[PDB]
C-alpha cells in the first residue's frame, strides 16, 4: 500500500455483516462498537435506546465548528438522504440505518457509509470549490482544524484555490525524518506534466497567514498547494479532495515506513561487515560432517 | 577388617550417587551413579552391537543410558522404590563392585537429618533381613563430615544432590534444634537449569537425557560471586558464552545460564520455594545458637557433598555473610566488619567427605560389639534395636 485510502474498513464490515444478517431473516442482534481513526476521529456504531432494529452510526470530528457553519451540510444530505438524522449526544454527525426499510443493492449504502469522515471534509471543504466554480473573488477563507495541533487554511479566489497545510510531528525522530520528507516534496513535480504548484517554507509563514488563527510557530512548516480550475472542477475535485484529505496522514505512513526501510540496509551492512570480521577465524583443518538435525553423521 | 575377617564395609547411599569402600581408606572404593534402567526402543537411537541386560544398574546403567528408561530409586533422601533400591544394592554388593559375602560382614550407612523414621526402619530390616549383615550402624553425616576434616565443633552446610542439611556441631555435643533441611540442592538445580535451555529452544524430556542435562551443569555451571556484575556481563558483553557437544552430536550453547541455574541455592524464589538462601539460612542458623558458640562457628564453617563444588561457592557465600553480618550484627558499622574472621573451610576432597568420615569411624569402632546392631539383636526385638542408636523407636 502506497497511497492511503479513504474508506474505513470497520464499517464496511459491520454494516454489511448487518445487513446479510438482516437481508437472511434472521433476528437482528445487539451491537455496539466504538473505534477511532486517523487525525484523532471517533466512531461508534451502536443501536438508539436498545432499539436492536436500528443502527446509528454516529462520528465525533476535530473541525467541530467548521461543519455547523451554514452550507456546511449540503454534501451530506445530498449523498445521505433519510439516513442522516440529528448527532447522538456527544458525536457530531449521526447517520441511522433501519434495518427493516434497507433499499436493494445495499453495496452502495454500505460504500458511502465507510466514508462518513471523507465526507464530512469534502461538505465543509466543496464550499471554497463552489465559491471559485461561480466566478466570484475574495470569497469566504477560513482555517480547519482538521487535527489538534496542525491546521489547514482554505481559501478560494476567482481563479484558484489555496491550501496551506500548517504542520509539525510529535516525536524527534518523526521530525528529523520530515523536515527532509518536506524538503523533498517540491521534487515531485517533475512526475506529472500537471501537478499543483506546490511550496515550502519552515522559515517563516506565508503571507496568507498574517490576519487569520492558523497554527504559526518555529518548530511547524507549511505547505502551499495551488489548486488551480483544472484540479477542482466538476469531473476532477473528487481526487483533489482525496488527496488534499490525505496528505498529511499519506506523509506521517510514509515517514514510519522509512524507517522499516532502512532496517534491511542496516541489516545488509551489519551482514557485511560480519564477513570483514571473518577473515580473522583460523579457518578448521577438517569438519564433522552432521545431518540437517545436527547429529553425527553415522556413516562415512 | 576387624579381628574376626569380618569385612566393614562403608556405604553412602547418596540421592544421586553412591559411594561405596572399606574401613580405613582413603578414597571410596567404587563411586558411581544410583539409577536404576531398564531397556526400551526409541524411534531416534539405533543400537545393535553392545548387550543390554533386562536391568542394567549405576555404572552402566549411566553409561549406557542412551537405550535406557532410568529412574533413582531414591529422592530429597527418601527411599521412593524399594525394588530398584533393592537392584541397586544387589548391584553394590555383586561381583562387578564390591564383592562381599554380605552374610559375614559389617555395615557402616549414613541418612540426612530429620528423615521419616519407617525409611530407616525398612532399611535396617531390609540389610537384616535380605542380605543378613552381620552387623548395621546408621551414623549421621554431619557427624561423619567433622570426623573426616578431623574437628569437634563447626557448622557442616551438607548439600548433596538431593537435599541440603545445614547442622552445627559444638565440642562432640549435637544441637538437633539448629539442624536445618534445605530441599533445593543437585537434583532441582538441574530441573531449573532445564528450563532455562527450555527456553533457548532445547528439550531434554526423556529419562536419559536428564544426566545430559546433569553433566552439563558440572562442567559449564558457576555460582555468581557479584550477582550485579554477572548480570551485567550477561547482559552487556558476550564472554559467557560456552559450547557443549552432547552425546548424539548436537551442539548447544549456554550463556547466563551458567550463573542461574545454580543460583537457586543462594535465592530459592527463582525455583518457586519460599524461604531464604543457603547463605542467610546458614546465618540465621548461627544466630539462632547461644551467644558463647557464634563466634566459634563462624571460624568452622565446614562445607561438604558434591552440589558445594560450583567455581566461586566458597567466596560467594563469605561474601554473603560478611554482608548479613555487616547489616544484621554491626548495623552498618563498615570499621568493624574488618574484625569479622570467618573461615570457609572447603577442603579439595570435599566430595566425598561424607564417606571418609564414615571410614574413620569404622577403623575406630570396628572391634567393638557395642557400637554395632547385631543380626540377633535384630532376630530377638525386631525393628527396636535402632534403639541403641539413640533414636527410640518401639
Ligand atoms: N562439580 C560440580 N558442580 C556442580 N554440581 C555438581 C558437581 N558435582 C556434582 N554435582 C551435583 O551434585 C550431585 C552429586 O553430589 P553428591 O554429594 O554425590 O550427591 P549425593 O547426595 O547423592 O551423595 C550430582 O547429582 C550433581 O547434580
Ligand atoms: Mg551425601
Amino acid at each position: 500500500m502506497i497511497l492511503l485510502e479513504v474508506n474505513n474498513r470497520i464499517i464496511e464490515e459491520t454494516l454489511a455483516l448487518k445487513f446479510e444478517n438482516a437481508a437472511a431473516g434472521n433476528k437482528p442482534e445487539a451491537v455496539e462498537v466504538t473505534f477511532a481513526d486517523f487525525d484523532g476521529v471517533l466512531y461508534h456504531i451502536s443501536n438508539p435506546n436498545g432499539d436492536k432494529t436500528k443502527v446509528m452510526v454516529s462520528i465525533s470530528l476535530k473541525f467541530y465548528k467548521e461543519l455547523q457553519a451554514h452550507g456546511a451540510d449540503e454534501l451530506l444530505k445530498r449523498v445521505y438522504g433519510s439516513f442522516l438524522v440529528n448527532p447522538e449526544s456527544g458525536y457530531n454527525v449521526s447517520l441511522l440505518y433501519d434495518l427493516e426499510n434497507l433499499p436493494a443493492s445495499k453495496d452502495s449504502i454500505v460504500h458511502q457509509a465507510g466514508m462518513l469522515k471523507r465526507n464530512c471534509f469534502a461538505s465543509v471543504f466543496e464550499k471554497y470549490f463552489q465559491f471559485q466554480e461561480e466566478g466570484k473573488e475574495g470569497e469566504n477563507r477560513a482555517v480547519i482544524h482538521y487535527r489538534d495541533d496542525e491546521t489547514m487554511y482554505v481559501e478560494s479566489k476567482k481563479d484558484r484555490v489555496t491550501v496551506v497545510f500548517s504542520t509539525v510531528f510529535k516525536d524527534d525522530d518523526d521530525v528529523v525524518i520530515g523536515k527532509v520528507f518536506m524538503q523533498e516534496f517540491k521534487e515531485g513535480r517533475r512526475a506529472s506534466h500537471t501537478a499543483p504548484q506546490v511550496l515550502f517554507s519552515h522559515r517563516e509563514p506565508p503571507l496568507e497567514l498574517k490576519d487569520t488563527d492558523a497554527a504559526v510557530g518555529d518548530n511547524i512548516g507549511y505547505i502551499t498547494f495551488v489548486l488551480f480550475p483544472r484540479h477542482t472542477n466538476a469531473s476532477a475535485r473528487d481526487n483533489t479532495i482525496n488527496l488534499i484529505h490525505t496528505f498529511r496522514d499519506y506523509l506521517h505512513y510514509h515517514i514510519k515506513c522509512s524507517k522499516a526501510y532502512i532496517h534491511t540496509r542496516m541489516r545488509a551492512k551489519t551482514s557485511d561487515f560480519l564477513k570483514v570480521l571473518n577473515r580473522a577465524r583460523p579457518d578448521a583443518e577438517k569438519k564433522e560432517m552432521k545431518t540437517i538435525t545436527g547429529k553425527t553423521f553415522s556413516s562415512r | 577388617m576387624d579381628s574376626q575377617g569380618r569385612k566393614v564395609v562403608v556405604c553412602d547411599n547418596g540421592t544421586g550417587f553412591v559411594k561405596c569402600g572399606y574401613a580405613g581408606s582413603n578414597f571410596p572404593e567404587h563411586i558411581f551413579p544410583a539409577l536404576v534402567g531398564r531397556p526400551i526402543i526409541r524411534s531416534t537411537t539405533k543400537v545393535g552391537n553392545i548387550e543390554i541386560k533386562d536391568l542394567m544398574v549405576g555404572d552402566e546403567a549411566s553409561e549406557l543410558r542412551s537405550m535406557l528408561e532410568v529412574n533413582y530409586p531414591m529422592e530429597n533422601g527418601i527411599v521412593r522404590n524399594w525394588d530398584d533400591m533393592k537392584h541397586l544394592w544387589d548391584y553394590t554388593f555383586g561381583p562387578e563392585k564390591l564383592n562381599i559375602d554380605t552374610r559375614n560382614c559389617k555395615i557402616l550407612l549414613t541418612e540426612p537429618p530429620m528423615n521419616p523414621t519407617k525409611n530407616r526402619e525398612k532399611i535396617v530390616e531390609v540389610m537384616f533381613e535380605t542380605y543378613q549383615f552381620s552387623g548395621v550402624y546408621v551414623a549421621i553425616q554431619a557427624v561423619l563430615t567433622l570426623y573426616a576434616q578431623g574437628l569437634l565443633t563447626g557448622v557442616v552446610v551438607d548439600s548433596g544432590d538431593g537435599v541440603t542439611h545445614i547442622c552445627p556441631v559444638y565440642e562432640g555435643f549435637s544441637l538437633p534444634h539448629l539442624t536445618r533441611r534445605l530441599d533445593i540442592a543437585g537434583r532441582d538445580i538441574t530441573r531449573y537449569l532445564i528450563k532455562l535451555l527450555l527456553l533457548r529452544g532445547y528439550a531434554f524430556n526423556h529419562s536419559a537425557d536428564f544426566e545430559t542435562v546433569r553433566m552439563i551443569k558440572e562442567k559449564l555451571c558457576y555460582v555468581g560471586y557479584n550477582i550485579e556484575q554477572e548480570q551485567k556481563l550477561a547482559l552487556e558483553t558476550t564472554v559467557l558464552v560456552e559450547s557443549y557437544t552432547l552425546p548424539d552430536g548436537r551442539i548447544i550453547k549456554v550463556g547466563g545460564e551458567r550463573f542461574e541455574a545454580p543460583e537457586a541455592l543462594f535465592q530459592p524464589h527463582l525455583i518457586n520455594v519460599e524461604g531464604v538462601g543457603v547463605a542467610e539460612l546458614l546465618f540465621n542458623t548461627i544466630q539462632a545458637a547461644d551467644i558463647d558458640t557464634r563466634s566459634e562457628f563462624y571460624k568452622h564453617i565446614v562445607l561438604s557433598g558434591g552440589s558445594t563444588m560450583y567455581p566461586g561457592l566458597p567466596s560467594r557465600l563469605e561474601r554473603e555473610l560478611k554482608q548479613l553480618y555487616l547489616e544484621r550484627v554491626l548495623k552498618g558499622d563498615v570499621e568493624k566488619l574488618s574484625k569479622f574472621k570467618i573461615r570457609i573451610e572447603d577442603p579439595p576432597r570435599r566430595k566425598h567427605m561424607v564417606f571418609l568420615g564414615g571410614a574413620v569411624l569404622a577403623d575406630i569402632m570396628k572391634d567393638k560389639d557395642n557400637f554395632w546392631m547385631t543380626r540377633q539383636e535384630y532376630q530377638e526385638k525386631g525393628v527396636r534395636v535402632l534403639e541403641k542408636l539413640g533414636v527410640t523407636v518401639r
